[PDB]
RNA sequence: AAACUUUCAGCAACGGAUCUCUUGGCUCUCGCAUCGAUGAAGAACGCAGCGAAAUGCGAUACGUAAUGUGAAUUG
RNA sequence: GAGAAGCUCAGACGAGUAGGCAGGCGUGGAGGUUUGUGACGAAGCCUUGGGCGUGAGCCUGGGUCGAACAGCCUCUAGUG
RNA sequence: UUUCAAUGGCCCGUCUUGAAACACGGACCAAGGAGUCUAGCAUCUAUGCGAGUGUUUGGGUGAUGAAAACCCAUCCGCGAAA
RNA sequence: AGCUAAAUAUUGGCGAGAGACCGAUAGCGAACAAGUAGAGUGAUCGAAAGAUGAAAAGAACUUUGAAAAGAGAGUUAAAUAGUACGUGAAAUUGCUGAAAGGGAAGCAUUGGAAAUCAGUCUUACCUGGGUGAGAUCAGUAGUGCGAGACUAUGCAC
């Protein structure tokens, strides 16, 4: 009846988190909070996949790990999403923590590299600006 | 995004647009029964053809190897967090100067190049 | 200059269904993999028929399924029947035998009668689960020319086809040109 | 809808798909199905045989209620 | 001229048919007006029944003689057999049909 | 959301009624809120404006200007208040019209009709 | 333009009921609500049923 | 008001203008072209000479069918005329510009006509009657004239 | 080399396109039934402190009686 | 993984009136969506600057301007 | 972008076997400007149901606020027999 | 020989509610003193024409001019809003600047000359490494049973 493939078929070309631009031959972006790669693909879409990973910018410093909980909570959106916050420590520690909580657990082995890259980008955006006046 | 080569740089101006002001420069396919341009006689203007199509790898790329992605707000700028080495932010013309300052600051923080900064 | 004849260059077959049914797209997605990764021609036939239009997928009745699977020289006792289309019910068949039928869709009466008669109804994905290569499956299709358009197609002199009339009876294309008493006959 | 019509694709083409020689003048072969015995005979006799003529006897004031008799097998 | 497949055209539009076009954009309005009218009639005649009692008759053709429908009014013979005068039947809401007879 | 079939939400009709209303309707249209103290005293949220009314401007350039309503220009939906003027080229004073909704009444011009209107609206005197 | 243009479109009652049933089933899917733009991140349960 | 150009010191220049002046636009243009760039006093002397037919205004652009005189050899042409109405309008405007310069306190010894321009004012329409009952336009061509004088 | 002509640009002209509005039009729906010899519809002539048009009015003339609101009309 | 409507490898071919088909660009209005743009300046307009697309066209810098306007998925037409 | 130099380049649309034609229309610019809607028919496609199919001729929730959405019975149209 | 409500019609009149309609060459001919101006003997024919500004605050006063007007001034957020008024295209025109021109001009390809525009890379991650302070890291180890993962806490200082 309702499956991940069915959900993707419904929302592939029409959903809130999809930004579609006819420029450059029809490019697309995915803004789902649980989509780390940023691409509009079913494998990378957090709205469908039971196990999904996302990386957001923590305030005022750090990153936030978004992990989908057990599929039995699919009908309970309040408990469906899990939030993890890292301390103000080294980027190497943050990448190691992300890899341990994503890959070494067997949750999403294909998303560890992109999750680390997104965390690196967020931290490299959060670092203080060397204003050359 | 390396060795970007354009087959043709001319804009394919419409026939007789240089002679008549009521005829715009936007290309129109000539469909006259005695159209020398349509028949492609020597010395006449060239018509756009599929062969003029640029390489798919270098298509839509600016001379710096990037693609000018239009952004209207900080949320639009955040879309290029991961695609920093392929897309460059272009601030929309209707964005106010107050919001443009925030857009520039966010693009600088994310490392995204701005095509029309300042 | 090259002198090459181009007659059968662009293929006239369907590579994908014209419909936007998401569930039909999922079935096509499954059977694309099946036909590509298996050497069985049954999977290729199912994939090709999944693209076909409604007029190219005529319905078949349970009575027709029973008649085809109960032939003396058939040896079809308890194997599955496969139809890429709709299975309708034939009320003239008062007693429905036990049949295993896989179809794209069933009518409510046909499904109820099949279930009551001890048979089973499966979809195409269930059929792929049971018989991935279509082994021991009776593949059938409905009568394509049973449509009303084919009794008019090919109309002409001495073709014995149905004309396009707005009514029926005399005073409607039953005069000169249709009998010897009025000039000529057909 | 209008945006899917062939008229949109014919914009910029002078003859609008009707030809430069024969054009799209008003009725050039008559109105309706007139001429079925003179200049439309090659179409009438080929696709609508039996159109012209009388066959059968008339029945004045036919009423179908006494003739109502649907059948069942 | 006729050169395409299909039945020959039979359109009856050789008059000024465009000046006698009947649209139905007032269909919901007419439905509401009729409902309001019958509600007003029900209120004004309460507690009398909205619809008067009608007889059961057989339609007059072989196509419909196997059915039973509602008639116009009860015959004089029926009223006499039931013990109701023709003058009092109208007062108490029993329609009287002087044309129908009981064969 | 309006529900009455006698109420029109048409912008065209609403503008026509507003800009074509006669003087009697325009009197009700040109209403000003009462001050906080007047609200407690009279239990009335607002009243139509009138001459000899003490008001203070709440909006516009002349904010915080106290004065008494000298005239009511219903044709232009304006109030001419005392000492609210601007200098012309030659040095004369041209009064500045203020919308009724932009001023708040601080002292009513009490009379028989005004008191009867307050009592009719259900307010203490 | 004429008034007798076909303003109204007729759809089979079965097709209408099919569409309504599909819409109800879609409303019961939390992912489709988020895709349509409803802020249901903190909703306790989908479908959301409240007391009488 | 806005003038066509002013690439000079605003404190050492004076301006004058006239709108909808019922004088020939073509004649005014020729007078303006002739008097452009000369000093104010010499311009006044030249305008007086044109009044007295001692000097003529050359016609360089609108010279179709203009007669020839010996007074055009000063400017190197053959076609020259004496537009009295245009000269008087220019004389009045130059006098107004001189008055403005006097009010500004500028040095009235190095005053040179730095800018002068004539534009076509909206045409006033009249009717002329032709053969076979025809009515035809009889329009006028008034001029907008602006003059700027400045120190040399 | 000037003048002249042509092309472009900047200002100044001619002209009123584009954009945005709209007490207007068009269409649909709902409700109602009321002209006149007790002088209708229409026409003419007049009526205001300063009034030709429109609105209103008729020598009681931008109107009187009566009722309602309650400080204005406005150039 | 690569918007499976995706990714990848290889070969051949390319004139075109009348005409046929497909995919796209642009305009007005409607539904949904984009903590969408905007008096710290929307639309429009000018431009001797820049960028993209084979092209229909689009984005942008600089001026003028003053109040509304747009991207995406569909619907629709008095749409070039 | 302008201009120069070399080479090439006839005025567009239209009827036509054939137009640069000594064939016709066109001085210039702005705005407007021409396969639309309806009653049918034929093919193809999509959807729903299926020996059935078609709720909107009509009636009810109706009063709310309801030209909508939703529900409801007998006929009837087409098909099931020529 | 005759009467009779209801269900039915309604591009006229009156009142009301709306619109996937038109946004001033559109929509009624008429958004504006429109069946008005105007034409014809007459029957009849029949237009064009909306927008300053929030508010006239509609430019006091001086000076030149016979005057119209101009220049100074002044109001306003704006006079690049002055009633010839929202913005203000094109055709066409004037001045200025640049360039070219021996009975056409315009265009296409290539390049020269002149003018003009962008490319800020040596941001950022990281190897080596001089000065510098610092709640000190993995390995350990204690804290839902085996085991991979991690927050917090004492040793490791």
């Amino acid at each position: 009846s309702v499956s991940n493939d069915l959900i993707w078929q419904v929302i592939r070309d029409n959903n809130r988190f999809l930004v579609k631009r006819p420029e450059f031959g029809g490019i697309q972006f995915n803004r789902e909070p649980v989509n780390v790669s940023g691409k509009n693909a079913q494998r990378f879409s957090g709205l469908c996949n039971d196990k999904a990973v996302g990386v957001q910018a923590n305030s005022p410093r750090g990153v936030v790990l978004i992990t989908k909980t057990n599929p039995k909570n699919a009908q309970k959106p309040a408990k469906l999403f899990r939030k993890d916050v890292i301390a103000n420590a080294s980027s190497r520690k943050t990448y190691k923590s992300i890899a341990g909580r994503i890959g070494r657990t067997g949750y999403r082995d294909d998303l560890v590299k992109v999750s680390v890259a997104r965390a690196s980008a967020i931290l490299s955006s959060q670092r203080p600006k060397k204003t050359v006046a | 995004a390396v060795n970007i080569i354009k087959k043709r740089t001319k804009p394919f101006k419409r026939h007789q647009s240089d002679r008549f002001k009521r005829v715009g420069e936007s290309w129109r396919k000539p469909r006259g029964i005695d159209s020398c341009v349509r028949r492609r006689f020597r010395g006449t203007i060239s018509m756009p053809k599929i062969g003029y199509g640029n390489n798919k790898k270098t298509r839509y790329c600016m001379p710096n190897g990037l693609k000018a992605f239009l952004v209207r707000n900080v949320s639009d700028v955040e879309l290029l967090l991961m695609h920093n080495k392929t897309y460059a932010a272009e601030i929309a013309g209707n964005v106010s100067a107050r919001k443009r300052v925030e857009i520039v600051e966010k693009a600088r923080a994310l490392g995204v190049k701005v095509t029309n900064a300042g | 200059g090259i002198d090459i004849e181009r007659h059968h260059v662009r293929k006239s077959q369907r590579s994908k269904p014209a419909s936007e049914n998401v569930y039909l797209k999922l079935l096509v997605k499954l059977y694309r993999f099946l036909a590509r990764r298996t050497d069985s021609r049954f999977n290729k036939a199912i994939l090709k028929r999944l693209f076909q239009s409604k007029t190219n997928r005529p319905p078949i009745s349970i009575s027709k399924i029973a008649a085809l699977t109960s032939r003396k020289s058939a040896s079809l006792e308890g194997k599955t029947t496969v139809i890429v289309g709709t299975v309708t019910d034939d009320e003239r068949l008062l007693t429905v035998p036990k049949l295993s039928v896989a179809a794209l869709r069933f009518t409510k009466s046909a499904r109820a009668r099949i279930l009551k008669a001890g048979g089973e109804v499966l979809t195409l994905d269930q059929l792929a689960l049971r018989a991935p290569t279509g082994s021991n499956t009776v593949l059938l299709r409905g009568k394509k020319h049973a449509r009303e358009a084919y009794r008019h197609f090919g109309f002409g002199p001495h073709k014995h086809k149905a004309p396009y009339v707005r009514s029926e009876g005399r005073k409607f294309e039953r005069a000169r040109g249709r009998r010897k008493s009025r000039a000529f006959k057909v | 809808p209008t945006h899917t019509s062939k008229t949109r694709k014919l914009r910029g083409h002078v003859s609008a798909g009707h030809g430069r020689i024969g054009k799209h003048r008003k009725h050039p072969g008559g109105r309706g199905k007139a001429g079925g015995l003179q200049h439309l005979r090659s179409h009438f006799d080929k696709y609508h045989p039996g159109y012209f003529g009388k066959v059968g006897m008339r029945r004045f004031h036919l009423m179908k209620n006494p003739l109502w008799r649907p059948t069942v097998n | 001229a006729i050169h395409v497949k299909g039945q020959l055209p039979n359109a009856h539009f050789h008059k000024d048919w465009q000046r006698y076009v009947k649209t139905w954009f007032n269909q919901p309005g007419r439905k509401l007006r009729r409902r309001q009218a019958r509600q007003t009639k029900a209120a004004k005649i309460a507690p009398r029944p909205v619809e008067a009692i009608r007889p059961a008759v057989k339609p007059p053709t072989i196509r419909y003689n196997m059915k039973v429908r509602a008639g116009r009014g009860f015959t004089l013979e029926e009223l006499k057999a039931a013990g109701v005068s023709r003058r009092v039947a109208s007062t108490i809401g029993i329609p009287v049909d002087h044309r129908r007879r009981n064969r | 959301m309006k529900f009455s079939r006698d109420v029109t939400s048409s912008r065209r009709k609403q503008r026509k009624a507003h800009f074509g209303a006669p003087s009697s309707v325009r009197r009700v249209l040109m209403s000003a809120p009462l001050s906080k103290e007047l609200r407690e005293q009279y239990k009335i949220r607002s009243l139509p404006v009138r001459r000899d009314d003490q008001i203070t401007v709440i909006r516009g350039s002349n904010k915080g200007r106290e004065g008494k309503i000298t005239s009511v220009y219903r044709k232009k939906f304006l109030l001419l208040i005392e000492r609210v003027t601007r200098e012309k080229a030659n040095g004369a004073s041209a009064p500045v019209g203020i919308d009724a909704s932009k001023v708040v009444i601080t002292k009513l011009h009490l009379d028989k009709d005004r008191k009867d209107l307050i009592v009719r609206k259900g307010g203490k005197v | 333009t004429k008034t007798w243009r076909k303003w109204h479109v007729k759809v089979n009652q079965n097709e209408k009921r099919y569409a309504i049933s599909s819409a109800v089933a879609a409303s019961g899917v939390p992912s489709l609500l988020l895709a349509r733009g409803h802020r249901i991140e903190e909703i306790p349960e989908v479908p959301l049923v409240v007391d009488d | 008001v806005r003038y066509s150009a002013s690439p000079a010191l605003e404190t050492k220049c004076a301006k004058a203008r006239g709108a909808y002046l019922r004088t020939h636009f073509k004649n005014s243009r020729e007078v303006a072209f002739t008097i452009n760039g000369m000093s104010l006093k010499k311009a006044f002397i030249f305008l007086d000479n044109v009044k007295e037919h001692k000097q003529a205004v050359p016609f360089r652009r609108f010279n179709g069918g203009v007669g020839r005189t010996a007074q055009g050899k000063e400017f190197g042409v053959t076609q020259a005329r004496w537009p009295v109405k245009s000269v008087k309008f220019f004389y009045d405007l130059l006098k107004n510009a001189e008055a403005n310069a006097e009010a500004k306190g500028l040095d009235m010894d190095k005053l040179i006509i730095k800018h002068v321009q004539v534009n076509a004012a909206p045409k006033q329409r009249r009717r002329t009657y032709r053969a076979h009952g025809r009515v035809t336009a009889y329009l006028s061509s008034p001029s907008h004239i602006e003059i700027i004088v400045a120190e040399e």
